[PDB]
């Protein structure tokens, strides 16, 4: 490799690949859970405002993104990410060692659990590379044991909000990679 | 003569990922003329608003401009039917713009026969004018399909994020038909693009 | 004799960005029993590590498991030859996991005999790597075929399927594939899948 030097361009190029992958995986996993346990019933009634990262000053449309500072933006992405470490962990844990004969939902939970850490590792490098002169909301509460609507409503919301945030993260990283590297011309 | 049957809101779509539109199916009008309205409640706010634009997408529709459209929010849409007898409200629809993205077909499809040394045809197209792939806000993926003038089987080539693709397995002689379609990184496929056609040298 | 270790550090390769292997060539041995040990270190922290796995992939080699491979920091590989009365160090090899990807050959090569002239519809799948699984994406393929000697080579730009026209009827054919990413190196040819052409 000619360069030593880990290029910011190559840092985005890698991040955006994991953040894209991570999202497909969490959207498929939410679908495997809906299909096999929800598929209607009457959820997302108790899923609005259920996301724990909701409190954060997250850009809502394309104009608000466009208004935001790049280094504050990155700090926002990392916060989101750390935020999801503990819930992923519990997901994998609670599906493996508590679930009675679990499905192939576990295999694509583990994948995400792992690829998230890897992408956070990469996201800390890039926050590091562009210095922030500045300096994250926590919850992952998740019940064991599937029957009982009250137990798999929480599972539903973790899945639902993993789908949502993984998307943001991926959409912000691609927004950013075009702004600073491709000067909005990609 | 009776109040309007219950209206049914079925399809919402977002062509560009900055605005979106909703369409409703009127209920039994109970014999009289019926006025419709749409009302909605965003996720977070406990305030109900009325649709901002009943005119932009035409009859029985509601269009949400950039100003009113926010992604990663769940909208709780309900439609209302009032006639002289009474009035009825539809079942609420929970709509999340993030996952209702369905883009228009690709334009400016062009076809060239080129050679590097062998010979290949390469397809070159452009996205919809409304999506913003330049700023990275809207990332897009394409597909292309090809088949000889008289065939019943298209061959599919996923082109990634490239608005071009070189094709190599084409047979010299017969003319081929080509069409592209697009998709958001995460979203739905569009209606295929106006077909182009070119004959291939010997 | 001393150990004038001139250990030429061969190359490092990675099949899927999640693990990579380094190969080395013995220095010179001098004239005494020499051991070889591959030390590395990631530039950013002055902490020098020993190769995790001298065993799995090759004799004179080091294999990095999923636990020792990262795509964020650049490894410095040195190989250290050592016998009684003497020790050496090779030239450092700066490597970036993603800029040394030699992928596994394409998976699941299907040779359908479609159908007018009968043409061979050759279809395959890309190798398992967190990039083209559903991704981003540069993967060019090439395929070669012969009857039963000379190969006929066809380049398919990014195409996972290729149509091959005009073949000698009533003969067996051998086909193989290869793929190559950006900056990445060509894969080895795949298992020789066969196809018998209609009589």
């Amino acid at each position: 490799p000619i360069c030593c030097q880990v290029t910011l361009r190559d840092l985005f190029d890698r991040a955006v690949v994991l953040s894209h992958y991570i999202h497909n995986l969490s959207s498929e996993m939410f679908s495997e859970f809906d299909k096999r346990y929800t598929h209607g019933r009457g959820f997302i009634t108790k899923a609005i405002n259920s996301c724990h990262t909701s409190s954060l000053a997250t850009p809502e449309d394309k104009e608000q993104a466009q208004q935001m500072n790049q280094k504050d933006f990155l700090s926002l992405i990392v916060s989101i990410l750390r935020s999801w470490n503990e819930p992923l962990y519990h997901l994998v844990t609670e599906v493996r060692g508590m679930q009675e004969a679990p499905e192939a939902i576990l295999s694509k939970a583990v994948e995400i659990e792992e690829q998230t850490k890897r992408l956070l590792e990469g996201m800390e490098l890039i926050v590091s590379q562009v210095h922030p002169e500045t300096k994250y909301p926590v919850w992952s509460g998740l019940p064991s044991l599937a029957d009982e609507e009250s137990r798999l409503s929480a599972y539903y919301n973790l899945l639902h909000c993993l789908r949502r945030d993984s998307h943001k993260i991926d959409n912000y990283l691609k927004l950013l990679k075009c702004r600073i590297i491709h000067n909005n011309n990609c | 003569q009776s109040p309007p049957g219950k209206p049914e809101i079925h399809k919402c779509r977002s062509p560009d990922k900055e605005t979106f539109t909703c369409w409703w199916n009127p209920g039994t009008d109970g014999g009289l003329p019926t006025n419709y309205s749409l009302t909605y409640s965003k996720e977070g706010e406990k305030t109900t608003y009325e649709c901002p634009d009943y005119k932009t997408s035409g009859p029985n529709s509601c269009f949400f401009s950039k100003q009113y459209t926010s992604i990663w929010k769940i909208y709780i849409i309900t439609v209302n039917a009032t006639n002289q007898m009474g009035s009825s409200s539809s079942d609420p629809l929970y709509v999340d713009v993030t996952y209702i993205v369905e883009p228009e077909p690709p334009r400016n499809l062009t076809l060239e026969v080129k050679q590097l040394k062998k010979t290949y045809l390469w397809v070159k197209w452009s996205p919809p004018t409304i999506t913003d792939v330049k700023t990275g806000w809207f990332t897009m993926e394409y597909e292309i399909r090809l088949k000889p003038e008289e065939a019943e089987e298209w061959e599919i080539h996923f082109t990634g994020h490239q608005t071009q693709f070189k094709v190599f397995d084409l047979y010299p002689g017969q003319k081929y038909l080509v069409q592209t379609r697009c998709k958001p990184d995460h979203g739905y496929w569009s209606r295929w693009s106006q077909e182009s056609s070119v004959e291939m040298p010997n």
